[PDB]
RNA sequence: UAAAUAAAAAAA
């Protein structure tokens, strides 16, 4: 048996880092040409996502067509070894998932036109290899990079990001400890925009704190948004030198 | 079954929000008037908005707890829709968009908010708890659902009385209304949902770079209006000066100021709904005994 | 649960010579029936199969047939629903070879299997295998009596754990099933399955002479 | 890992000893594992200072003034032994081998129980966790006699939950203790090696019911994270002393940190050393009264809600309009209630009620006259509860369940609706009620020649507060025919007070304060005390006439069932050891031989120089008594009828049907007696009378504690808010503090040893002379303190070292 | 036979209403006729969706009965064939039992007819004839024939009835009986003593009911 | 709905 604390006075927390530190990040492209039109993998921690865009492409019935626009689907399976202890259940039809699943697509909607694809479908199929917190913001940037490796047009990048508070003072990009330990924000931001397509808050939040909250969010996922763009061009560069 | 509406309300609505004006007549930010009804029996509690029609029926019963958690009560809220709302619905759709959406919303409303005492719902920790059961009947729609479902859930949860117990290890004795009188359920806040539509101007000019037409929103919109929208918000406050939760996905695309403007015009709308919840709390709590007074031992 | 009657979501469940029947067409409701009862030392098995088709499905451009096979648990739970769909399995992957698919095209076959019963007596101080080619024989007999084209008849038998199906008097297989057992039991196996296949064939020939005449 | 977290801070070590070299200073690891110790005396790999705590005390400048503080001098942590087997348990029962008894924790040591045995004169004790095995006072229990080896005397050290083992967190190894508790340990291990008086210890091994309830407390601050909100394993302290704490896993930590909250015990297993429970609810903040109360009327187990919906229709259908009828012989009264046939008219008669200034629920009225023969008439009249409370109907069963109304200070709460209580069965002056009249025909020496009862209406002349009676008796200027009947019931009172004196009756005291309000009905003013008039006797004396004439009577008419109350002598044992302290400090001694001898010693206990002292010795001699009970007569044989306090061979209560049930069954048999009606089944069948004699039995002690920690409460704020100096007398003294019981409001408080000094090491406790000798705070000399001592006393808020909480102790002037 | 009602307070249904018997508390919607799914199809005849909803928890299997049963009664009162390969939905949500439902559904069941009828009236859809349900019940010693029982009479009760009959000819003339549902044990000179007296008191109703569909329709029309 | 040597008496 154990205790453990949130913020220590030294500004120290649970894992060693400071209030203000984004994990490691690394990205990639292309990971399943053979699989799907798009596909991104993911390690944002000790997070892994695998995400495969399938599409635009033929509808499999043709009641379920639109003429005007193309379907947008999106299934997130959170394998059952995701977590430290393995769950027994699936967790497919939980109504928590089916919340996430919803929001993503309301989320994206309006981020692509979606109006040069009629009659067509956009299938993104998403697998949780790991998760340790903030698993809903690693989950908008594996959509993000896949939907762009697919060559399908949209107006501009969508980051997600996790916020953690304690007391005065938000924690950036939180872990399931500090997850578990106090409240957080998860974040998505359109661009470089201060327009967010993506604000979900679970737990209880002071209202003193968002709006100091939402501004070192909305920095952080510049970065991150600065990072994307530099991990999917250093990979250019990097296949181009392979190529030479 | 897809509802049609005709190219010239989508242009006449539309039309009428850059003028400021809407079909029920009201305002952007004002929110229609909450009726309050409770039936005889407690957890009874009908809520009307307008030409919305929900009502709640909170009940519960002996039950076994989790292993995970052997202090803590059971507690669900079920909101299925069906055709009376409406033939736009479907008879047991729960998988739906709308329907997934609105009932996540509630679930962060009031379950996970901890806006119910679960832990005041354990009776011998590890064996029996009292399974709380919140019921949502929508009875006809005119919009506004998941505003019309948190009031009825809270209205209906402060109204319920639980019978009273007598423990003593394993063996309990539920005492009925006529031996004893019910216990009411714990309350930790009362949460207030309210709901934001989004619209676009569609206009050829604006007069000034300095004040532009900038964004629709306004608060609980029709059926009408709900169809037209380009973007939903709904944020849950209380009295307690703080953020229960707030749900945007996707839609248009708005600034975190915008957000924290509905954030404060929202906090306006809770405080007056959460007393008058109270009031007809109070009206009804007195109601009950012609002779209660005359009852009285303290 | 909202679809059946569970009851009490708190209780608990209990805690604790070869001889064959053959009846075949004694259901009205699909295109062929068959009744399979056979009765071993202290072992027991009796299961209904029931064929219905050939019915045309819409839209369908299948220029064959389509073969589907489930198995149920009529009374007794004992057999894991994992493991009913990997013999439903198996046993499609034999009558796709025994159906004469060509001449149904457009068309799909649907055979349900009920296993009633199995009584099992074990001693104290596979499982399924045995059961396998009492549901070939079933089938095979439903079909017949159902009016679909069989190429040959399908039989089977089980030795130690092995089970082989054949057709063509013995000399050609259609299905292998090894579970558990012994090794270097391949060409006696081979041999006291196909003696339980003969017999199985005529029993289900006589079968058809009897009912049909 | 022990290994490596210790080469962990070598490592710590090792780096800042190089990292500051350049500046000279140097490092010293403090660590008494032996493993760090030998790892640098050794010199292995990098050189690092490590002494030991001890070592490195001596090398600081000043040695001498600093070392006193510090202490000189395959494992498996203590345990407490598994419950004994079912097959142990039936065949020790058989063998002879086992008893059960109920386990009363003693009031100052929550560590040392008692449990009463038949075989054994004094209580054999319980001493200590482990022999203690998880009980908790009053659960029921099997014990076994340890060796007498191990048998002790009462514990001369007081304790609690929140000062033993303070050190230990809950939890959802190593042990270690503190240097008081150290050398507190020594002490009390020293006393128990030398002392005479050892008694019968054993030891808990199964338990055979659990008085496990829902329970009040509030949490341990220093369990408590205040500014988290994540869950938490932390400690609940209970209200009540005796039991120990207990630890609960809360969401709501933080927030609960002020509360008085209610918490249920869940298990108490061998492997854990407090009980687990899990929080119920939160009554409300520490310092809210109105919590305070509820959580009193929790913790007695009193109803307080509305009376039942279902009661109500028992009462009366026209409520306060209900009128005693004009005319006794009125037909239409005959038909809606024919018993009335039966009922005498006594109206005619001059009847008065004598109740204190704020009682609006009168029991009783008096009358007299003189008769022609010389002699004098006088009778006794109750409330009739019995015509409106009928057996089997849910108001009967609401106030046979709540057995007795509970008066606290700032409520009353009634056994039956405030209809009867306080307007139909109150008797009411200057209005015509219905009662039950016993009237006795007596000499003008208050010798009762005859006795008589009955069901009668009556209208009453007056209803008095004491004082005013009194006032018409003495002025001698009121002499009509009313006033000259109430001067003979006085002189007829001091005739059988003296004659029952004479027979043995007890004298005891407990003269409790009252309160009193400002013009604000809620705004309270001052702190007075009762003063006994004459008339007082004249109501007492006549109750006890009513009770021990109705006793008689129903015991006469059921002898197999009569509701009934005895009181049993007390064993020498319970006044063991009051009586010797007084005989060896002053050779006066009080007579255990009769009640007569109790009573006469007692009232020569007198000291000249203070006129309190006798009052001391009175109030200590009541807590001695053995508890009065209510009996069906047919559970005991006559010469264990015996009231001992009052001195008479049966006795019963009668006299007060609205506010007790026992009188409700006594007025049922009394009109089963005289053959106004059938005595109900119910009160015929001696299983169920049984029942509601343990019933009631329970009902009327709750009620009387639940009525003394009302008054400790609001006494215990008073003094603080007032600031007000009141002297207290010491009635015990301990190794570690003494017990204090005050006069003007009788209550008793303990004052801790180390709130009576700066330093408690320096103490001096005798267990022979009963003192304690101590250095006062806010003072320099050595002072004696020894029991019986007149004392002045406060009260002021502590904040406690140990316990982060702030409550408000009672301290020495 | 005290019943309330009121007709058309749903907005977005083609009909609805509100029966109140005693504490019995149930509103209907319909909506009708319009467009069927293919698995709802009838060729010739209208398609009937009918739907019930109990005051507490979700539908269950004894609510399937509900839905079997008042689906007896609804199926012969429209003229069906007048909507071929045309769906009509029906939704009962019972807002009060007033019975132990643990025990009991008579009250409820004839409730939802008498509320659907007057749905289908509201909405203005084909009716060959009218329709009247009550329910009935026996006692235990005293074996009375109470019409309209209580909760509480229902407890001590040795039988429960259903009885639903189809009236023509301004409700004078008894075309059918749609449905009869007796729980329990029956003798046949108190059968035909309950049908004499019910059917007194039935016309009673239909009388009331009449008065009640004109008072408030008729402000309406011109 | 079990069960004690668990504060005498009077009026509240
Ligand atoms: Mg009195």
């Amino acid at each position: 048996m154990s205790r453990l604390e949130i913020y220590s006075p030294e500004g120290l927390r649970l894992d060693g880092r400071r209030w203000n530190e984004l994990r490691r990040f690394e990205s990639s492209i292309n990971t399943h040409p053979h699989a799907a039109d798009g596909s991104s993998y993911m390690e944002q921690g000790n997070n892994k996502i695998i995400t495969l865009v399938k599409g635009p492409k033929e509808p499999r019935l043709k009641s379920q067509m639109d003429t005007s626009k193309a379907l947008l689907n999106v299934s997130v399976n959170i394998t059952k070894f995701s977590k430290f202890e393995r769950s027994k259940s699936s967790h497919k039809n939980e109504r928590r998932v089916l919340e996430i699943q919803t929001s993503l697509v309301r989320m994206f909607e309006k981020n692509v036109m979606l109006n040069i694809y009629p009659r067509t479908v956009i299938d993104i199929e998403i697998h949780v290899l790991e998760q340790d917190g903030g698993i809903m913001g690693s989950l908008i940037n594996g959509i993000t990079l896949a939907l762009i490796d697919a060559g399908i047009s949209m107006f501009d990048y969508i980051s997600g990001i996790s916020v953690g508070l304690y007391d005065t003072t938000p924690l950036l990009d939180t872990n399931s400890l500090e997850e578990n330990a106090m409240s957080t924000v998860t974040l998505g931001v359109v661009g470089k925009s201060e327009k967010l397509s993506l604000l979900l808050v679970e737990d209880k939040i002071p209202l003193d704190r968002l709006e100091n909250v939402l501004a070192i969010g909305i920095a952080g996922a510049h970065r991150v948004r600065d990072l994307m763009d530099e991990e999917l061009r250093k990979h250019a560069q990097k296949r181009v030198s392979n190529a030479s | 079954k897809d509802i049609e509406i005709s190219a010239s309300e989508s242009k006449f609505i539309l039309e009428a929000l850059r003028q400021n004006y809407r079909l029920d007549g009201r305002s952007f930010d004002q929110f229609r008037d909450v009726e309050i009804t409770f039936g005889k029996e407690f957890g009874d509690v009908s809520v009307k908005m307008g030409n919305t029609k929900v009502h709640c029926r909170i009940s519960c019963q002996i039950a076994q707890p989790y292993e995970d958690r052997p202090f803590e009560g059971l507690f669900v809220i079920s909101t299925e829709i069906s055709p009376m709302a409406g033939s736009q619905f479907e008879n047991g759709n729960i998988t739906g968009e709308d329907e997934v959406l609105c009932s996540r919303i509630i679930e962060k409303s009031v379950r996970r908010s901890g806006a119910l005492d679960v832990e005041g719902l354990c009776i011998v920790a590890g064996s029996k708890c009292w399974a709380v059961r919140a019921d949502v009947h929508f009875l006809d729609c005119d919009g506004g659902f998941i505003d019309a479902s948190c009031i009825a859930v809270m209205a209906g949860l402060m109204h319920f009385k639980k019978p009273d117990i007598t423990v003593h290890g394993e063996q309990i004795i539920v005492h009925p209304v006529n031996e004893r009188e019910p216990v009411p359920l714990g309350i930790l806040h009362i949460p207030i949902c309210v709901t934001f539509s989004f619209f676009n101007p569609q206009d050829t000019e604006e007069n000034i770079k300095g004040e532009t037409n900038s964004e629709i929103s306004i608060i609980d919109a029709t059926l009408k209006e709900e169809l037209l929208r380009d973007g939903v918000l709904t944020v849950t406050l209380n009295k307690n000066r703080e953020v229960v939760q707030v749900s945007k996905a996707g839609g248009l695309p708005m600034d975190a100021l915008t957000l924290m403007k509905c954030c404060h015009e929202a906090y306006s709308i809770i405080e007056k709904i959460t007393d008058q919840i109270l009031q007809l709390l109070k009206e009804d709590s007195e109601k009950r005994n012609k002779y209660a007074a005359m009852l009285t031992s303290e | 649960d909202r679809r059946r009657l569970l009851g009490p979501a708190a209780a608990k469940p209990m805690a604790f010579e070869q001889e064959l029947s053959l009846h075949t067409g004694f259901i009205e409701n699909c295109n062929g029936s068959a009744l399979v009862e056979a009765r071993s030392l202290g072992h027991q098995t009796s299961l209904i199969s029931a064929v219905y088709g050939p019915r045309s499905i819409r839209g369908s451009f299948t220029s064959q047939g389509t073969i589907s096979i489930q198995l149920k648990n009529g009374l007794l739970e004992k057999y894991n629903t994992n493991e009913l769909k990997e013999v439903s399995s198996f046993l499609m992957g034999i009558f796709n070879s025994v159906v004469n698919l060509s001449r149904y095209p457009k068309s799909g076959i649907d055979i349900f299997v009920y296993l009633t019963y199995d009584k099992d007596l074990t001693n104290n101080p596979s499982q399924i295998s045995s059961l396998i080619p009492h549901c070939i024989t079933s089938i095979t007999l439903a079909l017949a009596d159902a009016g679909i084209e069989l190429v040959d008849m399908a039989g089977a038998g089980e030795a130690n754990g092995t089970v082989v199906s054949f057709i063509k008097n013995g000399e050609e297989i259609v299905g292998f099933w090894k579970d558990d057992g012994d090794d270097e039991d391949l060409l006696e196996c081979l041999d006291r399955c196909k003696e339980q296949y003969n017999r199985y064939r005529d029993l289900m020939i006589s079968c058809l002479m009897n009912q049909e005449t | 890992i022990n290994d490596r977290n210790n080469r962990a801070i070598r490592k710590t070590c090792q780096w800042y000893s190089e990292h500051l070299k350049p500046y000279d200073i140097n490092v010293v690891l403090v660590t008494n594992d032996r493993l760090n110790r030998e790892a640098a005396t050794k010199e292995v790999e990098s050189n690092i200072i490590t002494k030991s705590l001890v070592q490195y005390i001596e090398l600081l400048p000043n040695a001498d003034d600093i070392r006193d503080s510090i202490p000189q001098m395959t494992f498996s942590d203590f345990t407490f032994p598994e419950y004994y087997s079912t097959a142990r348990v039936m065949g020790g029962l058989k063998n002879g081998v086992l008893y059960q008894g109920n386990i009363q924790i003693s009031e100052y040591n929550f560590l040392e129980g008692s449990v009463s045995l038949p075989r054994f004169s004094k209580p054999v004790l319980i001493v200590g966790q482990k022999n203690l095995n998880r009980a908790f006072n009053g659960d029921q229990v099997i014990v076994e006699l340890l060796p007498q080896s191990e048998w002790k005397a009462p514990s001369s050290i007081v304790l609690d939950s929140e000062h033993f083992d303070v050190n230990d967190n809950p939890d959802i190894n190593t042990t270690v203790i503190s240097d008081k508790q150290r050398r507190l340990l020594a002490k009390d291990a020293m006393i128990a090696q030398r002392s005479k008086k050892i008694q019968p210890t054993a030891k808990v091994v199964y338990i055979q019911r659990r008085s496990w309830r829902q329970y009040v407390g509030q949490l341990a601050p220093s369990s408590v994270d205040p500014q988290s909100s994540s869950t938490q394993n932390v400690f609940v302290i209970l209200m009540d002393k005796c039991l120990p704490k207990v630890r609960i896993r809360t969401r709501r930590a933080a927030e609960l940190l002020d509360k008085r909250i209610v918490i249920s015990i869940d298990s108490w297993p061998t492997t854990h050393k407090y009980p687990l429970g899990h929080f119920v609810r939160d009554l409300g903040t520490i310092e809210s009264a109105q919590a305070e109360t509820e959580a009193l009327l929790l913790e007695h187990d009193v109803e307080y809600r509305p009376f039942s919906k279902k009661v109500l229709e028992c009462l009366p259908a026209e409520g306060h309009d209900w009128k005693a009828p004009t005319k006794l012989d009125d037909p239409e009264a005959v038909s809606k209630d024919p018993l009335l046939t039966k009922r005498k008219d006594l109206r005619d008669k001059l009847i008065c009620s004598i109740d204190p200034p704020g009682c609006v629920d009168i029991n009783d009225a008096l009358h007299a006259k003189k008769l022609p023969n010389g002699n004098w008439e006088v009778g006794v009249h109750i409330a009739d509860v019995t015509h409106f409370v009928k057996p089997g109907t849910a108001l009967d069963a609401e106030g046979a369940a709540r057995g007795t109304s509970v008066y606290l200070v700032d409520k009353r709460i009634d056994m039956l609706p405030m209809l009867l209580g306080t307007d139909l069965c109150s008797l009411k002056p200057y209005v015509d009620r219905f009662a039950f009249s016993v009237i006795w025909e007596l000499d003008d020496s208050a010798n009762i020649v005859n006795v008589n009862f009955m069901k009668s209406v009556i209208r009453s002349r007056e209803a008095f507060s004491y004082e005013q009676a009194q006032l018409r008796i003495d002025d001698k200027t009121q002499n009509d025919e009313l006033t000259m009947g109430m001067r003979a019931l006085l002189k007829l009172s001091v005739k059988l007070k003296q004659k029952r004196l004479e027979a043995g009756a007890l004298n005891l005291a407990s003269p409790e304060v009252k309160v009193h309000m400002d013009s604000e009905t809620s705004d309270p003013n001052e702190v007075e005390i009762k003063k006994l008039l004459a008339t007082n006797s004249l109501v007492e004396e006549f109750m006890l006439l009513a009770n021990i004439s109705v006793a008689r009577k129903i015991y006469d008419a059921f002898p197999q069932t009569a509701m009934l109350r005895r009181h049993a002598a007390p064993p020498s044992t319970n006044f063991e050891i009051l009586n010797e302290m007084l005989n060896t400090r002053k050779n006066m001694s009080i007579s255990l031989e009769s009640s007569k001898a109790l009573a006469d010693s007692l009232d020569r206990c007198v000291d000249p120089e203070d006129p309190y002292f006798n009052t001391l010795v009175r109030i200590m001699s009541t807590r001695c008594m053995m508890a009065a009970q209510y009996f069906y007569s047919g559970a005991y044989s006559y010469p264990d009828f015996r009231h001992y306090g009052l001195a008479v061979d049966i006795y019963t209560h009668f006299t007060s049907p609205i506010r007790r049930y026992c009188d409700v069954v006594a007025h049922r048999q009394l009109a089963g007696a005289i053959g106004y009606e059938p005595l109900s089944l119910t009160h015929r069948d001696k299983n169920k009378m049984d029942m509601i004699c343990r019933n009631i039995n329970r009902k009327h002690r709750n009620a009387q504690f639940a009525g003394r920690a009302s008054i400790e409460y609001y006494v215990g704020q008073v003094m603080r808010n007032n600031e007000s100096t009141e002297t207290g007398y010491v009635i015990k003294v301990f190794n570690n503090g003494i017990v204090v019981l005050v006069p003007k409001f009788g209550v008793e408080g303990l004052i801790r040893l180390d709130n009576l000094t700066e330093d408690p090491n320096s103490a001096a406790f005798d267990e022979v002379e009963y003192k304690l000798t101590f250095v006062p705070t806010n003072s320099d000399k050595p002072r004696d303190v020894y029991v019986f001592d007149k004392v002045e006393v406060q009260v002021r808020s502590v904040m406690d070292p140990i316990t982060s909480k702030r409550k408000a102790e009672l301290l020495l002037k | 036979m005290s019943v309330q009602a009121e007709i058309g307070i749903l907005d977005h249904v083609d009909g609805s209403s509100e029966f109140v018997s005693q504490d019995t508390k149930v509103i209907c919607s319909v909506t009708g006729p319009i467009e069927p799914k293919a698995r709802q199809e009838l060729p010739t005849q209208l398609a009937l969706e009918i739907i019930v909803r109990p005051a507490k928890g979700v539908a269950t299997t004894r609510e399937k009965v509900l839905e079997d049963k008042l689906r007896a009664v609804l199926t012969p009162l429209i003229t069906r064939h007048c909507y071929p390969r045309q769906l009509c939905q029906i939704t009962c949500q019972i807002l009060e039992s007033g019975e132990d439902e643990a025990e009991f559904s008579l009250r409820e069941l004839s409730c939802c007819i008498n509320a659907a009828f007057l749905a289908l009236v509201d909405a203005g859809i084909a009716l060959n004839s009218m329709c009247a349900s009550i329910p009935i019940a026996i006692i235990k010693d005293t074996s009375d024939i109470i019409v309209d029982p209580t909760a509480e009479q229902l407890k001590i009760s040795l039988s429960v009835h259903t009885l639903a009959l189809e009236f023509v000819n301004g409700g004078k003339v008894v075309k059918n009986v749609l449905l009869l549902d007796s729980n329990g044990d029956f003798n046949e000179d108190q059968l035909f003593s309950l049908l004499e007296l019910g059917e007194q008191k039935c016309q009673e109703l239909v009388t009331n009911i009449r008065r009640i569909i004109q008072d408030n329709i008729s402000p309406r029309l011109v």
